[PDB]
């Protein structure tokens, strides 16, 4: 389910 | 001596306004495709989020510019933040217990602070 984003 | 580390981190929602022109916000988010919450995992030293001095690892992002993100997917939250414009108004709320689920060997101490072993 997991993800990580830079913003 | 009066140490900050001893006192509780406020759990109430806060409004943070980040003025970033046309550069990145300087933080990373974790979430799920399910929409179980969007959380700050990392804040870049010297980036706009850091310069605000009002966000921290373990904050849930409740909304951006009035756009409710409590039940957003990680990807749609990313889109919302990247396209939020030059002035970004975030409502955030410190949720270290929920956040700790994401990071390996992490837990919350009595002060409410996230600790990784």
């Amino acid at each position: 389910n997991y993800k990580q984003f830079s913003v | 001596p009066e140490f900050l580390g001893e006192e509780d981190i406020p759990r109430e929602p806060r409004r943070i306004v980040i003025h970033r022109g046309s550069t990145g916000l300087g933080f990373n988010i974790v979430g799920t495709e399910d929409g179980e919450g969007i959380f700050i995992s990392f804040i870049l030293a010297g980036g706009p989020a850091d310069l605000s001095g009002e966000l921290r690892k373990g904050d849930q992002i409740l909304s951006v510019n009035g756009v409710d993100l409590r039940n957003a997917s990680h990807e749609q939250a990313a889109i919302a933040l990247k396209n939020a414009g030059q002035t970004v108004t975030i409502i955030a709320q410190y949720k270290p217990e929920e956040y700790s689920r994401f990071e390996a060997n992490s837990r919350v101490d009595s002060s409410g602070r996230i600790v990784t072993d």
